[PDB]
């Protein structure tokens, strides 16, 4: 309900969605935690959180990095539902979004999994190496436990994917904005215009383009070609590697930066 | 939708990023179209003949069972061009790569010999190879990393997590996301998403044919059972396909035990790993408590990987095929003894095969039983860790 | 007397001691009733076939050629049990030492391939193999050493002499000498005295008989030109001798020019060294201007030796083979070239043979020539040869 | 004539023949050439010489070891032939036999050096690696230069051998004592008075036993056999060898040696 809410309140302010992305536990706990709560101080409409994972096939070299620094702290996934239950309870109203790979969502049964899910408090998940047409004991359990399953437009789409996602998909559809894997240094070069409209006609869940996103500009001209936001993740993260000398640099920096973004959403 | 099942009972699937599904579903497409194609059957069986030696021999070793009621035949995957039998399919994946007008290859490889198999089709079919390889990989095969920058290869060292075989595996899936309109996976093993496992087996089940016929020939009826080492499966599947609805022969899968189960240090994701999800399928996987993929081990690198492909696995869950495991030592001893008493080098891979082979007959030697090993490779590569493993024994 | 020509021409004969004359005389007898007998011929084939993998293919190189009229041709003996062409007479000789009753071989080796394919043979058919090799080349060849001992024969390193292939040749005969009752001498060349190039020829030429069918059933003709590395000459001449009747056929023979003929540092004995005697054989020789015999040298180990088989020479006499040379720096250049655009990594012994053909095709690119190379062995065993001289060379 | 003078004095005295062989020019040219005069002074009856070559491939350790040194010496075939003219002209009685292997005969044309030996004062040669079936070019040039064609009576000779070296032998016949190469640690173990009585029916030239004779009791044995001497080449060797260090003590125990095995000649 939280992501409904979301998308109404920034439709009536004219105003589109920024959603940064971290690692959780990167590069420790008790600064992950920092890390999240200044970016929604700094104007996050909505969070995708990911949890560490051994072998993120879908990542570029800076959430590599990230997944390799919460590794050296240790962090769990038992420990990152803790966060999760700590980040809800300070901020009752953000969407929380996960951005999962599918053994952590499998090891310990996916019904258990999506049910750990809503007792902490999350809104959504995406898991990144489960294609729609693998989606359905997932998005099955997601559905039982109030967690909306969340689904990947690419931008080489058929018309027969776009109504698979907008069928299925539930909270926002996550807008592809070109091939490859994560990266700030590569931008979507393909304008994403007539799959915003197809996903609208279709009545999908609210998009949001995601890879690459890492200038205002960007965030600007995604909310101008219909989509309701964009998500932010390799250039949240090389913050986060920039500054691993300087906690309180990083959050500065961070904050400066999420803010920018977050006032280019502004129509 | 697909055109076959991606599944092998509950093993399988197509587990990769939305982007990757276009790529797959036109591989899938390409290859059930060149499977109806006498002409990429003509090429296919031209370049196995005239360039790789097929068909290989299946010798009778007479020395190696002598005092026992076993008779013991090694299909001769060892002459194959390479020294291996992945040779066989990387012919195959490299004419797919062809037919759907690709011209840059992406391969993965650990041990380094699929990394070769990739190079000298490459090079033989004027593609473009990049392979991926663990850093930690890089440093302990140089001479194979050699020997596919001599066949125009590029070697891309990975870095990224363990920095092995299953870090390299997601390099190259990382660069087929972003590539795979011009460039093609050749994926090394009978695993990964659909339609991978099948199609590695379809390139591969030549030898189990063959051993067929050749076993009729010499014998006059089929193998009691056929035994062959499991890595990722290729071999094992590409011997056993063929003999899978003659329901009298056994099927004996091999994974390497290691230092000893109990050790934690082996390779036997199908009879000691827990099923997870990851490298495009869902199979049983050496993974922690909390879901990451566990390394593996083993002494022969062939061998050394965290996870199994799903036929396998499904073989095993409706009893068609057992699987069993083979530690180090044992491995060992089955290649000092081939060397002694039949001149023939194996691969320590396939050392794993015929040590289990070699316990079938010294366990019950009044057992009369026809067996078949699978010499998935000769063994002039492992010498030096032979050596040093006997030398540091003071065996020699 | 004797049953078979010793000599070719002026060239061959049998100068050993006295007391090797029986031996001689009963292993010539032994191989002409060998020759006669279908059950030796029946055996011969069954371990060719299904033990060393005969047939072995003819493999047609479009890539190397590409720009000109040249079809290439290459008889894949590297595919052999062994990775070299080795293999084919150490099996007929070891079947003749046990027609005559003997259960013990003895071998010299320099490179370490004919130790290796004497162990193997040993091994398999149940015979004790001691073999002897300059000290020189034991330090040289650490990793044949090794697979000889794997296979269980014993090796002696020889400190007589220059430690070298010569010194191992005086040795293996100062052993025969005491020892020919119960051991046989597996000479490893064709040279040597009668009736050792001729078993040798015999024993090899189903190289050349399967080239002549496949290049009939491939091309519908024969070739214009066979072209082999000479060492010792047992390779080349089994190319050759189907081919000799068809006087249409050139016959080429390459031998190593090493540093270049006029450093001296070389091993072409037949067109730049003088007729002597020496190992049993009148034959051209490397020696000094008094009559010592002077040492070779190649990049190549396996052609290293300062002298040559009989037949060669007298092959070159009447003008019916044509022979030349092929330097260090050719030789690397066609290992690199068949790398890269085939695949295959050649002994550094054949790279010398195709390096010729390699020239005969770009000297002459508009000449139609149909050419067939005997790739005698496979280069894995090179790899690390040409690694350490690309890196001191600053190439890599 | 030489050696037909030699056994006619013997036969005369009821004696045997002492033939030492050692390496010309081993240790060095000048020690050789004293060796030389020891061996006769101190009852030598007749001397064979080896030419020191690259490769004796009918020699032991020993005669090995003594071509080396003579190679590490620098000695040369061209200088042999002046050592064996000076050893001519200082005795000119004594038959001077010559062991060859094939390529040193070979090598300068084989008239050629046959004629050298001939200019030399040499009475007979032996070629070590020239069976009596290739001998043919070989004894015609030692025939027209008065040099004696040596053949070999191995033990296991037929009854074809023993007359084909019957036939074309001259000066004396060379009886192997057993198979293998040269050494003094091996001795033959076959009694060889059946192919001593053949070759005296087939009216061969006298027979000089060699092969393992190190001790006196084997010259002894030897002539009681019916064989007209005994030949001796490790067994000298050896004490060369042993000697290296001590030139004056190298010739002191030669002549004990030789002194000795003489005197196990007298029947
Ligand atoms: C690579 C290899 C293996 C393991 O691969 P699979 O897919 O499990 O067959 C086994 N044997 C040899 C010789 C190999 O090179
Ligand atoms: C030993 C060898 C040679 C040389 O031997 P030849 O008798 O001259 O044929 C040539 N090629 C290969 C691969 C060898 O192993
Ligand atoms: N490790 C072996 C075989 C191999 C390649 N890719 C694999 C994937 C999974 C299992 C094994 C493999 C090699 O690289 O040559
Ligand atoms: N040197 C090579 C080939 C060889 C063996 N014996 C020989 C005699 C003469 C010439 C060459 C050879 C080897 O030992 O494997
Ligand atoms: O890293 P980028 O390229 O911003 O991709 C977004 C991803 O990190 C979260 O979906
Ligand atoms: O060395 P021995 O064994 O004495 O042999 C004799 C030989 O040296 C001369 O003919
Ligand atoms: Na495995
Ligand atoms: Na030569």
């Amino acid at each position: 309900e939280r992501y409904e809410n979301l998308f109404a309140q920034l439709n009536d302010r004219r105003e589109g969605a920024f959603v940064p992305f971290v690692t959780l536990g990167d590069p420790g706990i008790e600064q992950s935690l920092k890390i999240i709560d200044t970016l929604i101080d700094a104007g996050a409409d909505a969070l995708e959180l990911g949890v560490p994972f051994s072998d993120p096939l879908a990542d570029g070299p800076t959430i590599q990095n990230a997944n390799l620094r919460a590794f050296a702290a240790g962090v769990t996934p038992a420990q990152c539902f803790e966060m999760l239950a700590l980040i809800r309870e300070k901020h009752p109203t953000i969407p929380i979004g996960l951005l999962m790979y599918a053994n952590l969502v499998f090891n310990n049964g996916i019904d258990a999994f999506y049910a750990r899910c809503e007792q902490v408090g999350v809104d959504s998940v995406l898991v990144a190496d489960v294609p729609v047409e693998e989606s359905a004991p997932f998005r099955q359990a997601a559905l039982r436990h109030n967690i909306a399953p969340i689904f990947i437009c690419p931008p080489n789409a058929d018309d027969d994917l776009l109504r698979q996602v907008a069928s299925y998909g539930r909270g926002y559809t996550y807008l592809l904005s070109r091939s490859g894997v994560t990266g700030a240094e590569n931008r979507g070069a393909l304008p994403l215009h007539h799959l915003i409209e197809k996903l609208k006609e279709y009545h999908a869940a609210p998009a949001l383009q995601g890879f690459g996103i890492s200038s205002p500009e960007q965030v600007s001209a995604a909310v101008r070609a219909g989509a309701a936001g964009a998500i932010s993740g390799s250039a949240i993260v090389k913050i986060i590697e920039k500054n691993l000398a300087s906690p309180k640099q990083m959050l500065a920096e961070l904050r400066s930066f999420v803010s920018a973004m977050k006032a280019a959403s502004r129509a | 939708t697909t055109l076959l099942n991606p599944y092998f009972g509950e093993f399988g699937g197509m587990y990769v990023p939305q982007i990757l599904m276009p790529a797959l579903n036109q591989l899938e497409e390409a290859f059930v179209s060149a499977q109806k194609d006498p002409e990429f059957q003509a090429q296919f069986a031209d370049l196995l003949k005239n360039y790789a030696g097929r068909p290989t021999a299946l010798t009778k070793c007479q020395n190696i069972t002598a005092g026992t009621r076993t008779t013991l035949y090694l299909k001769r995957e060892d002459l194959l061009h390479g020294g291996a039998h992945k040779t066989n399919q990387v012919l195959g994946q490299a004419l797919l790569a062809k037919r759907m007008g690709k011209s840059e290859i992406i391969a993965e490889t650990g041990a380094g010999q699929h990394g070769v198999a990739s190079a000298l089709a490459s090079a033989l079919l004027g593609l473009k190879c990049r392979i991926y390889m663990g850093a930690k990989d890089v440093e302990r095969q140089s001479p194979n990393v050699f020997r596919m920058r001599l066949m125009g290869a590029e070697v891309i060292p990975v870095h990224s997590g363990s920095a092995t075989l299953k870090d390299a595996c997601n390099e190259a899936l990382r660069d087929w996301s972003g590539s795979y309109e011009t460039a093609h996976y050749m994926l090394g093993t009978a695993a990964g998403p659909h339609p991978y496992p099948t199609i590695v087996r379809e390139f591969q089940r030549m030898i189990g044919e063959e051993t067929k016929a050749q076993i009729l020939d010499k014998e006059g009826r089929l193998p009691d059972a056929v035994i062959a080492c499991v890595g990722g499966g290729s071999n094992a599947i590409g011997m056993f396909a063929d003999f899978i609805n003659d329901t009298s022969v056994g099927l004996i899968g091999v994974e390497p035990g290691g230092h000893g189960i109990e050790t934690g240090e082996h390779g036997a994701p199908l009879k000691h790993g827990r099923v997870g999800i990851y490298f495009g399928m869902k199979a049983p996987m050496m993974q922690t408590a909390d879901g990451q993929i566990e390394e593996s081990y083993s002494i022969s690198a062939g061998l050394d990987f965290p996870s199994v492909g799903p036929q396998h696995a499904y073989l095993n869950s409706i009893g068609r095929a057992d699987y069993v495991s083979i530690t180090d030592d044992e491995a060992l001893e089955a290649f000092k003894t081939l060397c002694r008493h039949e001149g023939i080098i194996p691969a320590l891979e396939s050392s794993h095969a015929l040590a289990h082979a070699l316990k079938m007959m010294r366990e019950q030697p009044e057992k009369e039983q026809l067996l078949v090993v699978n010499l998935s490779g000769r063994g002039d590569k492992d010498i030096f860790t032979v050596h040093d493993i006997l030398k540091a024994r003071g065996e020699i």
